[PDB]
């Protein structure tokens, strides 16, 4: 011869557990009296001596005792249902050379082989879903997850795992989080940080809770999705009895529980000659009113795992094992390393002592798991069946709340009305000039030079063509085209106002040198040195266009997109030199006019002097352009305000220095 | 005469705590003290069968076996590490043994329903607790983080600590678990920011802890640790070849952790029991050992293993038949039970009693690491609650690190150089303003000065002198006067500034205004329209602050990073006065202001021709009105659109009063001063 295998099953009724190993003996009685009819060893019969552990940790030991000492020479250990027992009886396989093999066994501390280096499973271990999972976020690119653990060993473990599951893939960790007792002083944190996706690693009756605090925080619903295990009794969620049931269904509908696959559903023969589903049939007449354990395959695959490693070990032959033998030991090590055959749970083949098996998916719908998918590790493939997985909004939940880039734009109807104001401005400007024009042979007009009139028109006419320069922002125009106009509109404003200044100075400097074609040339030469400066500029920095973005914190409209507000603007190293060199020679050019102009006024020419004029247009003209360069600088970061000042002090100044040369004459010809 | 009667031991050698390198000769010498004594057994003799249980359970489980199951019966059981008393006193029931552990500390073995013939000389950890706790109630910190290997006596520790911090007010914040690799957990208390760190597990853990910790850079000013006091004083320098960090590397990691342990020997020069005061047996026992203390795992816990040995033999003594005792049979283990129970005797390490809990030591040590070696900062009774401080913990900074970088909330003030500068301006502004008063009320009618309406040019002057000085509470921020003082400046803002506005500008309106209806002359009415107008604009300005007050408000901004410094990150929040509602008031008033300075814009232009002689100047009043009506309609929606930003609304506002009051005062009063008196 007999080759005596040690059973260890809670096999009495007292315990609550029990009902696994009394489920899994009509099962490994169908695969003995199997080996015994083929006769697989062949001079040698197996035989399974049972032995009750009540998941004590005091029987089980007592009775693992017991066996060493009165029972016949053991060659392997085979199964251990409660993992209390299991992993103390696993830990010192060692110390008598004996390798276990257990069916239900799920914890992944035993997946370690330096605390448990003669440790077998058949049964895929709690830390075999993880694979399963990355196959299902890369089925619908969810990228970036969030994880709720329930600070124990195994649930430690299996996060633990997770974390170098996933190194090496583009799929991200926001935040781990974890808790002991009450769940939901960090589902808050999980809502804060805004996590779609949540895997969950906790027990039962925590189970619950999380669910009715997730109900609290609205963690629920068409834009958050769970993936908690699966191995939690059927109508787990009825046994919960504060928080009512109704909530608790409506929060916890649409997750998805990940849990092994208790048998093949594929129709090819097993190593037994049988399908699964032929097994299957033949289990359910085996037993006549026992409850059926989830377990059976796995022990039916275990004894045949036994048998064909009992078979290459004493054909690679010390025929009788002392426990002391360390060669026959490590003889079944490696012979039971090497297993490899297709049985009723699928392909059976082991790395490193972990069974390599399937994992099915089961989402919740109404009041029901139905399964949506299976995950073959074998293969490593993910076959989810169609038309059962469903999510309560048209799309699968996405992660990352999309972010976009928006402009802050200058408001269409304040460009429109204060566009529709300056071509009013243009228009009687224009209108001016033909007065100049047509009447430019009376003395009322020839007094004056009417050639310096019409180009203190022509700066006028153009300076209030500046004004939509100022408002085109990236609604309606390009890089490169928004680049260039920056530099043409200073060109644009600049030469505007040398010349209609120029142009009235070199009129006074007329009158208060005759008083004690030649008025073009100094207004020549002024722009000469305008243009100097404004090439210098333009040689140095161009005025390379930026863009600010800030404040990513916005909410929308209510489309859940969080909209980042950025806005462009025209800067470059250092505008302050720049702006302080033209504005200087500006001011310098005003106050030299504002003295010839002065001393014209102190001795009172009779009816052209216009000294007064010139004063009051300089005055205005000295204070708003101070006035709206400073304060344009000082609000840019709020460009709507910027433009409906820096426009409307152009209007009123250029407003102001056509008038008041140019009406007190109409009005005394007219 | 002489029946030997057996006990079986385990005494650990290696492995996560080798205290079998000090206990087994601490035992050794009490069984030969014991068995010399003809009072205590005469007719037995104690005799001892140990093996190595390396603190692994799985040799644990086979020696446990060979104890069991060999032809001499063993009376008692003496198991050492946690896992192996564990183990031993777990499955002990089923042979109706006493186990008796001398170096145990799991918390889980208080509990009787469980453990129901377990004893310990070893006090439970969860003393370590209340000192903790009140190191963490000392310096202020409310948020920690945990980081244990799942072994049963950490897991328990940190449920006890988890309930006593429960109690205190802290909160665990964060939460971390490893089997036998501590990268992950590490690395998740680097990417969650974890400052406070409580580390529960063996030293052999310790050091592949730290060393993950020294790659993941989770040291310095920022972290602190509070480590257990039970490891060997160089366990960071010791070769390991299952750890990559150099020990020079490893030095920098472990430093200024704070570690916690429990006295364990009796400092009193008094006499045990055994007749042996406690520098006599620790001098015994170092007799005893083959190499230093200093380089011996379990030193520290002998007398433990003395006193379990003691307690043993006083308990069989009171219990006098031992030879007839079996497996099977519980009335002897009861009578041994219930004579261990009430035991009671003076040994080496204090009062030996076996209680329920597991507290008789009070005395908490607690040590830091300064500089590679270890100092006593001070000592903690829980009892008594008194904590003995040394003075000697060294800090990097000189202050211990704050979790939790909190929010400093910081005010925007004036920049105090402008707000001088302004102030000197407004000074000379007032002093300009007398001395062109007196000038113009020293020549009242000696000359033409009273051609001009001398009157109402004197007190057009003093309602400029007003609105001039009326800078100086509009410049009054925070950082000078303080909130209790505070709500007055506000009204001597708007009292100062709208009765200057008023009495400045309705003066040399209504000189206009009569100019105008008058010659296009009463001596009395230019006075009493100036007053009419005063007088309506001090009551539409008293319904307003007397209806709705004038009272403080702070705007606050986004955060902002500080880091000129180390140190908090701020966020900056601004102080100025506003009204339960603002820009309707406000909004109306300058309305009203500015259609009145509209009209006399427009009486000044329809009326500049004019040359009556009844009225010397009214063109320079004119020019006067022109130009504060221009300065003020630019300014008066400028500090609204910049009222976010104080030092641009505050030289909006000062200079827009400051060149105003000089033009005003300039064009009234030079032109008469310098024809008059040149
Ligand atoms: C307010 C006051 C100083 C009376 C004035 C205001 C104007 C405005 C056209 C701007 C309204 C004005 C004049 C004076 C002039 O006489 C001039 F001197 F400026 F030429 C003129 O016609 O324009
Ligand atoms: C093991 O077998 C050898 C060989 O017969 C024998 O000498 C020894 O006593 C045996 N030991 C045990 C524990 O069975
Ligand atoms: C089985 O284990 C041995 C080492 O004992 C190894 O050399 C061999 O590659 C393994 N084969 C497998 C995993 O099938
Ligand atoms: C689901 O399976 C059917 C085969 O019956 C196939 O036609 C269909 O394309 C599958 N659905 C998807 C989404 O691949
Ligand atoms: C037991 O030992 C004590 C001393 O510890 C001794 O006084 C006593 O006499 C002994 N037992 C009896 C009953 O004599
Ligand atoms: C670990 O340390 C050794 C010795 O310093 C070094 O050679 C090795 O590169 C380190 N680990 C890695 C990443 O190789
Ligand atoms: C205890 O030992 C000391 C050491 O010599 C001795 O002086 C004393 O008399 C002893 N007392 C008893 C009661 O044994
Ligand atoms: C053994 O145990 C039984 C329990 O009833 C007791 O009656 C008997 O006296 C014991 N005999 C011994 C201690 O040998
Ligand atoms: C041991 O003494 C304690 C002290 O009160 C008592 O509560 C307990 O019941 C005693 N043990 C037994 C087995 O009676
Ligand atoms: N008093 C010694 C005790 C031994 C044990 O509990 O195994 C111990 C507990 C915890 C540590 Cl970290 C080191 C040693």
């Amino acid at each position: 011869p007999p080759l005596s295998i040690m059973g260890l099953m809670p096999l009495t009724k007292e315990v609550a557990k029990g009902s696994i190993g009394r489920g899994v003996l009509p099962a490994v009685e169908l695969a003995i009296e199997q080996i015994r009819n083929e006769s697989l060893l062949r001079p040698y019969f197996l035989d399974l001596r049972l032995y009750d552990t009540e998941c004590d940790n005091a029987k089980g030991l007592k009775a693992f005792y017991d066996a060493i000492k009165y029972g016949p020479n053991h060659l392997m250990v085979f199964g251990g249902v409660c993992p209390s027992v299991t992993s103390i009886i696993a830990e010192s396989l060692q110390g008598w050379n004996l390798v276990q093999l257990s069916f239900a066994a799920t914890t992944p501390v035993l997946a370690d082989k330096k605390k448990y280096p003669y440790f077998f499973r058949t049964v895929p271990s709690d830390n075999a879903v993880n694979p399963a999972i990355l196959k299902l976020l890369k089925h619908y690119q969810w990228k970036r997850v969030g994880t709720l653990t329930q600070d124990v060993q195994r649930f430690s473990e299996v996060r633990n795992d997770l974390t170098g599951v996933l190194y090496g893939e583009d799929i991200e960790i926001s935040d781990t989080e974890s808790f002991s007792n009450d769940p939901c002083t960090s589902v808050k944190k999980l809502k804060g940080n805004d996590v779609r996706i949540i895997l969950g690693q906790f027990d039962q009756n925590m189970a619950a809770k999380v669910f009715c605090c997730a109900y609290e925080e609205n963690m629920y619903g068409s834009k958050y999705q769970w993936i908690i295990p699966g191995w939690y009794e059927p109508s787990w969620w009825e046994q919960v009895h504060r928080c009512l049931r109704k909530n608790l269904l409506a929060a916890m509908e649409g997750y998805i529980g990940v849990d092994f696959e208790p048998l093949s559903s594929k129709q090819i023969k097993t190593i037994s000659g049988k399908t699964p589903q032929q097994y299957e049939r033949e289990y359910n007449n085996k037993r006549s009113g026992v409850g059926p354990s989830k377990f059976h395959g796995y022990a039916y695959d275990g004894i045949w795992v036994i048998a064909k490693t009992l078979q290459r070990a004493m054909e690679t032959l010390i025929q009788d094992f002392n426990y002391t033998d360390h060669t026959l030991g490590r003889i079944i090590l490696n012979a039971m390393n090497e297993t490899n055959f297709f049985g009723v749970t699928g392909q059976v083949v082991f790395r490193n002592g972990e069974r390599m098996g399937t994992i099915k998916f089961t989402q919740f719908q109404d009041s029901r798991e139905v399964k949506v998918g299976e995950y073959n590790a074998v293969a490593d493939t993910l076959e989810i069946i169609n038309d059962t997985i469903r999510f309560q909004g048209s799309e699968p939940p996405k992660d990352k709340t999309i972010i976009l880039e928006q402009l802050r734009k200058i408001s269409l109807p304040l460009y429109s009305i204060l566009s529709a104001l300056t071509i009013l401005g243009m228009i009687m400007a224009s209108a001016f000039l033909f007065f100049n024009i047509k009447n430019r042979n009376q003395k009322l007009i020839k007094m004056s030079s009417p050639y310096m009139n019409n180009l203190i028109i022509l700066g006028g006419m153009l300076s209030y063509a500046s004004i939509f320069l100022f408002g085109l922002d990236g609604s309606f125009v390009s890089e490169k085209t928004f680049e260039t106009l920056c530099t043409v509109r200073t060109w644009i404003l600049t030469v505007g106002y040398t010349t209609a200044f120029g142009a009235m100075f070199a009129k006074t400097w007329r009158v208060h040198a005759i008083f004690k074609q030649k008025l073009l040339v100094i207004v020549g030469g002024m722009l000469l040195i305008d243009l100097c400066i404004l090439i210098c500029w333009q040689a140095v920095d161009p005025l390379r266009r930026t863009v600010e973005k800030y404040s990513m914190e916005p909410d929308p409209a209510g489309r859940d997109i969080s909209i980042r507000p950025l806005l462009e603007h025209c800067e470059n190293t250092h505008m302050t030199i720049w702006l302080g060199i033209v504005y200087a020679y500006k001011g310098l050019l005003m106050l030299f006019g504002c003295f010839l102009a002065w001393e014209t006024r102190n001795v009172s020419i009779p009816a052209l002097n216009d000294s007064k004029y010139i004063g009051m247009s300089v005055y205005n003209v000295g204070i708003m352009c101070i006035i709206g360069a400073a304060v344009s600088f000082l609000t840019r970061d709020q460009p709507n305000v910027q433009f409906c000042i820096v426009a409307l002090v152009i209007i009123f100044c250029s407003t102001i220095t056509l008038c008041l040369v140019f009406v007190p004459k109409l009005i005394t010809l007219r | 005469e002489r029946r030997a009667v057996y006990i079986g031991a385990l005494f650990p050698m290696s492995g996560g705590w080798p205290g079998g390198q000090a206990c087994q000769p601490a035992v050794e010498m009490a069984l030969e003290d014991v068995n010399s004594r003809r009072d205590i057994l005469p007719d037995y003799e104690l005799k001892l069968i140990h093996h190595d249980s390396k603190c692994d359970p799985g040799q644990a489980t086979k020696y446990l076996y060979e104890l069991l199951y060999n032809d001499p019966i063993k009376i008692i059981l003496m198991p050492g590490c946690s896992s192996v008393s564990t183990l031993v006193a777990e499955a002990a029931r089923m042979w109706n043994l006493i186990v008796l552990s001398y170096g145990s500390s799991s918390p889980a073995l208080s509990n009787r329903q469980r453990f129901p013939t377990f004893f310990r000389t070893h006090p439970s950890a969860t003393l370590h607790n209340p000192t903790r706790v009140k190191l963490f109630e000392k310096w202020g910190w409310k948020k920690i983080a945990t980081i244990q290997q799942t072994t049963e006596v950490f897991t328990s520790t940190l449920d006890d600590l988890e309930e006593r911090v429960k109690e205190a007010g802290i909160e665990i914040t964060f939460r971390q678990s490893f089997f036998s690799d501590p990268a992950v957990p590490v690395k998740n208390l680097k990417r969650q920011d974890a400052r406070i760190i409580v580390g529960l597990f063996y030293e052999t853990e310790a050091r592949k802890v730290f060393c993950e910790v020294y790659k993941e850079r989770l040291f310095g000013k920022k972290y602190v640790w509070f480590l257990i006091g039970w490891y060997a004083d160089n366990w960071f320098k010791i070769y390991d070849p299952s750890i990559n960090c150099t020990v020079d590397e490893m030095t920098e990691a472990v430093e200024g952790h704070i570690t916690t342990e429990i006295v364990m020997l009796n400092p009193a020069n008094t006499r045990s029991i055994s007749n042996m005061t406690s520098q006599e047996f620790v001098e015994k026992l170092t007799k005893r050992l083959k190499r230093h203390p200093e380089e011996t795992g379990g030193f520290q816990e002998a007398p433990l293993a003395y006193d379990a040995i003691w307690a043993l033999a006083l308990a069989l003594n009171k219990t006098s038949r031992l030879e007839d005792f079996n497996y099977n049979n519980q009335t002897i283990t009861d009578q041994i039970y219930r004579a261990m129970n009430s035991s009671s005797f003076e040994g080496v390490s204090g009062h030996v009693v076996f209680d329920a809990s597991g507290s008789r030591m009070a005395w908490t040590l607690i040590e830091q690491l300064q500089g590679g070696s270890y100092k006593k900062i001070g000592y903690y009774d829980s009892t008594k609650d008194d904590l003995s401080w040394s003075k000697t913990d060294k800090w990097i900074g000189g202050s211990p690190p704050a979790d939790q970088t909190l929010v400093i909330k910081t005010f925007r003030f004036l920049s105090q150089k402008l707000f001088i500068s302004v102030s000197v301006l407004s000074s000379l502004g007032i002093v300009l303003a007398v001395v062109c008063l007196s000038f113009n009320i020293y020549n009242s009618h000696v000359r033409y000065i009273q051609n001009s309406q001398p009157n109402l040019n004197n007190l057009t002057a003093v309602g400029c002198s007003l609105a001039l000085a009326a800078v100086f509470p509009l410049g009054l921020d925070g950082y000078h006067i303080g909130r209790n003082q505070f709500p007055f400046v506000c009204q001597a803002r708007l009292w100062l500034l709208g009765l200057g506005f008023s009495l400045g500008y309705g003066s040399m309106f209504t000189k206009i205004w009569w100019v105008h209806t008058v010659f296009t002359l009463e001596p009395w009415k230019l006075y009493a329209t100036v007053g009419l107008l005063v007088g309506m604009d001090v009551l539409t300005l008293a319904i307003w602050q007397i209806v709705d007050p004038l009272h403080r408000t702070i705007e606050t901004f986004a955060k902002e990073e500080p880091k000129e410094d180390i140190d908090v990150s701020i966020l900056p929040q601004l102080e100025h006065c506003s009204s339960r509602k603002m820009n309707t008031w406000l909004g109306i008033f300058y309305g009203y202001k500015g259609l009145l300075l509209l009209l006399g814009i427009f009486l000044a232009y329809e009326t500049k021709s004019v040359s009556t002689e009844k009225i010397n100047d009214h063109r320079a009043v004119g020019m006067a009105i022109y130009n504060v009506a221009v300065l003020c309609l630019i300014t008066a929606p400028v500090t609204m659109i910049l009222s976010s930003q104080q030092d641009a609304a505050f030289a909006f506002a000062s200079l827009a009063i400051v060149f105003s009051s000089y033009i005003t005062l300039v064009v009234l009063f030079v032109p008469k001063m310098r024809r008059l008196i040149t």
